[PDB]
């Protein structure tokens, strides 16, 4: 069953579906010249950039889900002090906000991990920052994130640009990607991740997650948590000096590689 | 003549409202010793300060609140120099401008029934129609089978709210229908569901 | 080809197959509202969960694995 | 609509794509016994390797 | 609670791109260059809180690395 | 020998949630929190007996760094 | 001990351009004083002075720009006390620093054409090809029939700018192009459309 003219991986837009008597295996060919979709017997080939998932499919209905992030100076304090160790946002009797201290006495603070509003503590994980003086007042991670567009036909790089001008009032940083979703249509939904310049579109999107029995081999990945029980690597910059500085002249780095030794700068 | 000016006035966009939730989109602070923002809510007269210290994003989405309820928002930022009481006390610090906004709907339903799709020829699918009241987007709606208690809820619609609801792919039988509309905000990750309306009275399906 | 009374980008659950001369691209869905393979030129969308290959796809057939401490 | 003699479960390389009023969910089928592509109602099955986007 | 994913391999991955992820787990990492912020041992990264609890933490970030 | 992996892309990939693999390799790996219970040169991992590794920064146990 | 302040130099946040349309994300006047804002564009040859009434909002809106032109944008707050000469002389005004951004350019077609498959039994389906030239993050098209003397424009394709446009379902009469592109301001409700670029040639569609 085909349209008239098109047949099985032909350059002419149609479909095609039918049987190779020949080699006694189905066949199937959908789609233009540039992009396609074809099935023979033995292999499945898409040029066409395929998502699979959609957004927030696997979330709770029950209760919803955010994200927030706090930071309180919380001491007066005449020595540095223990970091705490209770995950609650006013920590085991610490304060949540500057108080008035004696001269001899001084302020500590801490960079608090997320926050979580529903369970208003810190999330699992995530412990606190380790505690520094605060003298007079105190780039941001990569990560994943999605928009509602009321009426959606395709990527639009302006409503992107707008959002995180608005929202970060920064700009993307590189790796950076974000979701466009129709509102009304979670189905029809468009996604890019930022590197560089504008935005490129990804060749394949999952929206839930993925696993995979065997291994996996990649030009680079990029994750915001990770766990390994063995690592091989010959050398290990720090994630600022690795992205943001391409010479990696500033760095905290190991090496594995040649001579081993430990570089603190 | 040392000093340490106030932050300026915070100026609040409107006002992005999803049942019991929130999200206020506000100025860029520009004095160099500003460390936290706040907003006074008030429900009828009743005043709830709410806190946060994080000045690394410029928005805000308040956890919790009481659905159907028009509110007011007050927010400012306040400089190292203002304590947890002299910002009680709303001394020495630039409150926003005053800003009305009300809360939403949860959907809620009025009928369900089975209807034969119109056709030229042959026994038409059984397409439900559903009529759903509310305030949403993209509302899910799913279905349980009344033969057993423990039977799953399966989801068959996401599409947009609507007046008049309608999809296929419901097998024959008896079902209890439910819905719980969503409705998201500008942030990357916050996302509002309300709790499950289901309809009292079960319907059944059949050609 | 397609079942009585469907179309693309429809709720309901039918299957849809052939140009669409508007847009003068192919078209494809098949599923219901939720669960759907939905196809069109420029992009593919596939709303099920899917799996790809089958355990022990590429296991040697003259000798099996185990792990043993 | 199938190739003749062809069923969504059966060993019989062929094409098998239609509804099923048992539970009116779209069921396809394409491919050998060992090498297809079973679309169940709620899960997509593929056996062969699949190749996604072309080099440059 | 035991969460059906949205994908499922059985042979091996292979991405001429990049690939990006919320988070990654595995048992075993083959990688020639890393840039990471902070790096903590599976036992503390897996339990909460594991600032609480870790055998050796090195921060990146800080310059700091800490035996017990 | 050569063998066909399950799936291969040739562009970028993107995963809102978690990945999970038997094992990972990769050139350039931009993290921001790892936890690891023993690391090897890639080269000595790569080794059928890791033990001749440069550096060990072997956590679960031990927690020591041992330079060889 | 009695004193006058000038109001604080403000800081642009950011600037999101459209070929026409200028949003500028700008801080909050901390002067009590403080009266109305301008601001002090720069085409590259001539500097255009322009203000806008009230400080309600953080953003601004700057209309009537020269397309695919860069300027330079530099203002800040004037206080009562600042007259309209001397606001000319920019003396007191302690301005905030120049910032330089690019205008995008309106879209345009470069070329028209359509083209179809001969076909054994039946017809073949016109369709249109054309290709356009413009960086609008999605634009729509309009055609109408040239054949009559006054016809109605009519939108045929709405989506994102492509090098090449594919589109069908047109009926036969000889047709008239004309392309518009609409970028979305940061507000949802505002759309910065183009003026209308229109295909010298005119052509029959291919059937």
């Amino acid at each position: 069953i085909y349209t008239q003219g098109k047949t099985w991986g032909d350059t002419k837009s149609g479909i095609w579906m039918g049987m190779d008597n020949v080699t006694a295996k189905p066949k199937l060919d959908i789609g233009n010249a540039t992009q396609y979709i074809r099935y023979d017997g033995n292999i499945l080939r898409i040029s066409s950039e395929v998502v699979i998932g959609t957004p927030n499919g696997d979330i709770d209905i029950q209760t919803g889900i955010q994200g927030k992030q706090t930071v309180f100076i919380y001491i007066i304090g005449t020595s540095l002090p223990a970091k705490p160790t209770s995950p609650a946002y006013p920590p085991s009797g610490w304060s949540k906000t500057p108080p008035n201290r004696t001269s001899n006495t001084q302020n500590i603070y801490c960079s608090t991990g997320t926050l979580d509003p529903v369970t208003n503590q810190l999330v699992s994980g995530t412990s606190w920052s380790d505690v520094v003086q605060w003298s007079g007042t105190e780039q941001r991670g990569p990560g994943m994130y999605s928009l509602a567009i009321a009426n959606l036909t395709a990527w639009n790089d302006s409503q992107a640009n707008s959002f995180f001008t608005s929202n970060f009032g920064s700009g993307p940083v590189k790796y950076d990607v974000l979701t466009e979703y129709k509102s009304g249509a979670p189905g029809t939904a468009f996604t890019r991740q930022w590197n560089g310049s504008a935005w490129t579109s990804p060749a394949m999107v999952l929206h839930g997650d993925m696993i995979v029995n065997g291994t996996v081999t990649a030009s680079k990945i990029v994750a915001n948590n990770a766990f390994l029980s063995q690592i091989g690597v010959n050398i290990i910059y720090d994630r600022a000096a690795a992205l943001s500085s391409n010479p990696e002249g500033s760095y905290k780095m190991k090496i594995d590689l040649q001579n081993g030794y430990i570089h603190i700068r | 003549m040392i000093s340490n000016n106030a932050p300026a006035k915070m100026v609040l966009n409107s006002v992005l409202t999803g049942y019991t939730l929130a999200y206020i989109q506000h100025s860029i602070y520009s004095d160099y010793d500003v460390i936290g923002r706040s907003f006074w809510l008030k429900e009828g007269s009743n005043v709830t300060r709410r806190d946060f210290t994080g000045i690394d994003t410029f928005s805000v989405t308040i956890n919790n609140l009481k659905p159907t309820t028009t509110y007011e928002v007050q927010g400012a930022f306040y400089d190292s120099i203002i304590d947890s009481e002299l910002l009680n006390a709303q001394i020495g610090i630039n409150l926003s401008d005053k800003q009305t906004f009300k809360m939403k709907s949860a959907p809620r339903i009025t009928g369900a029934r089975c209807e034969s799709e119109p056709v030229d020829v042959g026994v038409g699918a059984p397409i439900v129609y559903i009529d759903t009241t509310g305030e949403a987007d993209y509302c899910t709606i799913e279905l349980k089978d009344n033969s057993n208690a423990n039977n799953p809820w399966v989801k068959y619609y996401v599409g947009a709210l609507m007046p008049t609801i309608m999809f296929g792919g419901v097998p024959i039988g008896s079902y209890k229908v439910r819905i719980s509309g969503q409705i998201s905000l500008p942030d990357g990750v916050t996302i509002d569901s309300s709790g499950y309306y289901e309809y009292p009275n079960v319907f059944e399906v059949r050609y």
